[PDB]
């Protein structure tokens, strides 16, 4: 019954939770945590190309409107947590409470109360514990929430779309007008795996006129720095994203949020560098990516660290 | 100080 504390990075399938600590040296210490108690439905999945005999299963019913309750409270909160198990192999099992200490809102119970998570069938008599996840469960039954609403919840089933039958021709049908997006993975620093609403496209973003040191089979310089900085500003945050052009199945694009344009951001930490390739499809201004990147250059920032001025 | 977590939480909410 340790309190630790930490940030929420990420919400994962069944409603799993990846814990951080704030960058003391190198990469912050990562923790997969497991909610106990309760069982929150499974994610879609695409088949790894490891195992290729097996293939891409779908949503279980209210699995994803799951995981977007969390991703709406938890998303760069701010949480204390106490492990209850931890399975021989590695995995770990506990309790998840928004804020400071342990009497704050219950995570697991918020799930259960809305009918987005039931109760794990225990052969022995419940705990104290597992005593309000059943009274949040009645409470759930009764109001009829979730996945205790009359019918399948086969609505709350993605038709997820790992491909775009034409690319050029989904870009430009949108004239270039902000479409509302999830970032759900960070390749690295400028290119991310986006989910596209309101039709569920999953597809690969590239920042326009930008370009983060990236790995090859193995990180470049700043790799990894890069990725943090964009991971940890828009990993699972909602967003809006231009899209601006594409090269095959990858979308070129810029990505918009209240609290700043990631890609004049990693220009002016020095995390990434102007491309003449692209800055052509960059609708908000190039001229301000040159004065962001100038900006960095000028203090020998990041990957301008052993830039020589011209003399 | 080159992994630069935001000062600001850039929140869903
Ligand atoms: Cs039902």
């Amino acid at each position: 019954p340790t309190v630790q504390r930490g940030i929420i990075k990420m919400v994962l399938s069944g409603c799993a939770i990846i814990v951080r600590g704030q960058p003391r040296g190198g990469p912050p210490p990562e923790r997969q945590i497991n909610l106990s108690n309760i069982r929150a439905g499974n994610l879609a999945r695409r088949a790894a190309a490891t195992q290729p005999d097996a293939k891409d299963t779908p949503d279980e019913p209210w699995a994803f409107p799951a995981r977007e309750f969390l991703r709406k409270k938890l998303i760069g909160k701010e949480v204390c947590f106490t492990i209850e198990n931890k399975t021989p192999q590695g995995r770990e099992y506990g309790m998840i409470y928004l804020g400071k200490d342990t009497n704050g809102e219950n995570i697991a119970e918020s799930l259960v109360a809305e009918g987005l998570a039931t109760r794990r069938e225990g052969m022995r008599a419940n705990n104290p514990e597992q005593n309000r996840l059943s009274e949040c469960e009645e409470q759930a039954k009764a109001a009829k929430k979730g996945m205790w609403s009359e019918g399948n919840g086969s609505h709350t089933i993605r038709d997820l779309k790992y491909t775009i039958e034409n690319p050029r021709h989904f870009v430009d049908s949108h004239h270039q007008k902000p479409v509302n997006a999830i970032i759900e993975h960070v390749r690295d620093g400028s290119v991310v795996r986006a989910l596209l609403l309101p039709d569920y496209y999953l597809v690969t973003v590239m920042l326009s006129g930008i370009k983060c040191p990236t790995f090859r089979r193995t990180p470049e310089p700043f790799a990894a720095e890069a990725k943090f900085f964009t991971e940890s500003r828009l990993l699972q945050r909602d967003v809006q994203i231009i899209l601006e052009s594409c090269h095959n199945q990858n979308i070129l694009g810029t990505i918009l949020h209240p609290n700043g344009n990631i890609t004049e951001l990693l220009l002016k930490e020095g995390f990434a560098r102007c491309v003449d390739w692209s800055i052509a499809v960059y609708t908000r201004g190039a001229e301000k990516l040159r004065a962001a990147e100038r900006f960095a250059k000028e203090r020998r920032l990041r990957i301008w660290r052993d830039y020589v001025a011209p003399t | 100080s080159d992994w630069n977590a935001p000062a600001e939480e850039w929140g869903n909410w």
